[PDB]
């Protein structure tokens, strides 16, 4: 019966919860991309250098 | 004073004696307080089941005196005597003592592997029982079992301990094979 709403009041908490986790996963998860974009880019161009030259 | 020292088989956790996990000040209010000089006498884990399924209430020390709360004291009580995993998942898993749950929840954050905090304590956001916390002042206060989880996962200090250092998850998921 009422207790349905403690379920509900859980549910609230949860998605703040989902939300909050979601954010920094995503943050943390375009920081990786772009530390990997560089290494990438490094990369190449250590092996444009050697076909160059 | 003996038999407040740590266990003679306990290893180290995080680098150090596991009692001085908790503050100094913090360790000497709870050997002398009541609940520990009458309650927390022996060495066993089998007196943590038993005190452990009498907990009222969770929560840190409360007034300008420091007094410890009994939560607290089985806490020590089970860094001092360094029980195995099996028991404090046990104590985890258990769907009857929600006090009992978390008491093996905290001590699973405080010494466990970043990997066993996160098996053991997330599957426990689905737990919204009703609990009772005593805060700092000494005041009652309504909490949820998912709250404690979720502040054992993302706070700095949880019953007036601070929380050893936890990796995020996506580290830990990344570092994994």
């Amino acid at each position: 019966e009422n207790d349905e709403e403690e379920y509900e009041a859980w549910k609230v908490r949860e998605l703040k919860r989902i939300k909050r986790d979601r954010e920094d996963r995503e943050a943390l998860e375009k920081e990786k991309a772009e530390i990997e974009r560089m290494r990438n880019l490094t990369e190449e161009e250590r092996r444009a250098e050697l076909r160059a030259n | 004073a003996m038999a407040n020292r740590t266990v003679k088989d306990a290893h180290s956790i995080h680098g150090t004696n596991p009692q001085y996990l908790v503050e100094k000040i913090i360790r000497t209010r709870i050997y002398e307080s009541k609940y520990w000089k009458e309650e927390c006498f022996g060495l066993t884990a089998e007196l943590v089941v038993d005190k452990a399924m009498e907990l009222r209430f969770v929560g840190g020390v409360y007034g300008g005196n420091i007094k410890p709360t009994p939560f607290l004291c089985l806490t020590l009580k089970m860094l001092q005597i360094q029980p195995e995993k099996d028991i404090i998942v046990e104590f985890i898993k258990n769907e009857d003592f929600k006090y009992v749950r978390m008491l093996g929840a905290l001590y699973m954050r405080l010494t466990g592997t970043a990997i066993d905090c996160y098996k053991y304590l997330e599957p426990l956001y689905n737990d919204y029982r009703k609990i009772k916390s005593q805060n700092r002042n000494g005041e009652f206060e309504l909490m949820h079992v998912d709250e404690f989880i979720d502040e054992l996962l993302h706070s700095e200090r949880v019953c007036d301990i601070i929380l050893p250092r936890l990796q995020k998850r996506y580290v830990l998921e990344e570092a994994e094979q």
